[PDB]
């Protein structure tokens, strides 16, 4: 069989010399903090997974339901914090940056735990649970309010059987800019939407110049993110995958380190 | 555009 190396010594040879390290992170990193991701092993919200609710069409049809889901997700972050994987990554960035070596995190996650852990060079390619965008005027705003709007207070219960709140659109979250009052939506990239062109340019720049790439906690089923680390590997650059399981991309990489990132990464990035 | 999906 054709399986990548699990030699930490061999990895460390590349790590010691890298001037430009790209770390791609996914839902497995957030899962280690207890964040429910609602895909793969990450559970269900009522009857649904993220693929069912995080879509333009779900939000067209039942914007109260989609906002209930995102509200639940916002509110549970109250009890979720960065883990040893987040900290290994942030500390590595800090330590390497003092030596003039660059570390950039490209994250699929929307829960801002890499920000909270102190990562500075962060590309949030799918947006943020704590940002809104207006469906009419297009302005993006940071929003941490708990609850986001009065009508959502105590709604979002995840239990199967929980009935739709059916909040009238006028009482869901609304633009507060002079003269808009649009419906807001979460500033999150949904299935079926494209990624911001500006961010993808920044991503391609990092991938084209990096000399080592880590893919951490990624199922490597969500595109286009899942295509980033294979592209690096095809330039001959070493790519190490850190994940609890093998994925469809595993055999494209030079290393696979099995386990929770919070166990493997502090060792790898030391 | 460059579009989001899951396999
Ligand atoms: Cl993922
Ligand atoms: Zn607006």
């Amino acid at each position: 069989s054709a399986r990548p190396s699990s030699s930490m010594a061999d990895f460390r040879k590349f790590f010691a010399k890298a001037k430009h390290i790209v770390i791609i992170s996914g839902a497995g990193v957030s899962a280690e903090s207890g964040v429910p991701t609602f895909r793969g092993a990450g559970g269900y919200w009522r009857k649904w997974q993220a693929q069912d609710l995080a879509t333009p069409l779900a939000f067209a049809h039942n914007p109260s339901r989609v906002w209930e889901f995102y509200h639940y997700r916002r509110e549970v972050m109250g009890s979720k914090e960065p883990n040893a994987g987040h900290r290994a990554i942030a500390e590595c960035e800090t330590r390497l940056g003092k030596q003039g070596r660059r570390v950039v995190v490209i994250t699929q996650n929307i829960d801002e735990l890499h920000r909270k852990a102190g990562t500075k060079n962060l590309l949030e390619i799918h947006g943020s649970l704590f940002k809104t965008r207006c469906t009419s005027c297009g302005v993006v705003a940071e929003n941490y309010k708990s609850p986001i709007c009065p009508a959502l207070s105590g709604k979002g219960a995840p239990e199967p059987g929980t009935q739709d709140a059916s909040i009238p659109v006028e009482k869901l979250p609304r633009c507060e800019e002079a003269g808009c009052g649009g419906l807001l939506r979460p500033h999150v990239v949904w299935f079926g939407e494209n990624l911001d062109p500006a961010i993808l340019e920044e991503v391609d720049r990092e991938l084209a110049h990096c000399d080592l790439c880590l893919v951490v906690g990624t199922s490597s089923v969500v595109y286009p993110a899942a295509m980033f680390a294979p592209q690096v590997a095809a330039r001959g650059v070493p790519v190490a995958e850190f994940n609890t399981e093998t994925t469809p991309a595993t055999n494209r990489f030079r290393f696979h380190f099995q386990g929770p990132c919070g166990t493997t990464l502090p060792e790898a990035l030391a | 555009a460059v579009t989001k999906y899951t396999s």
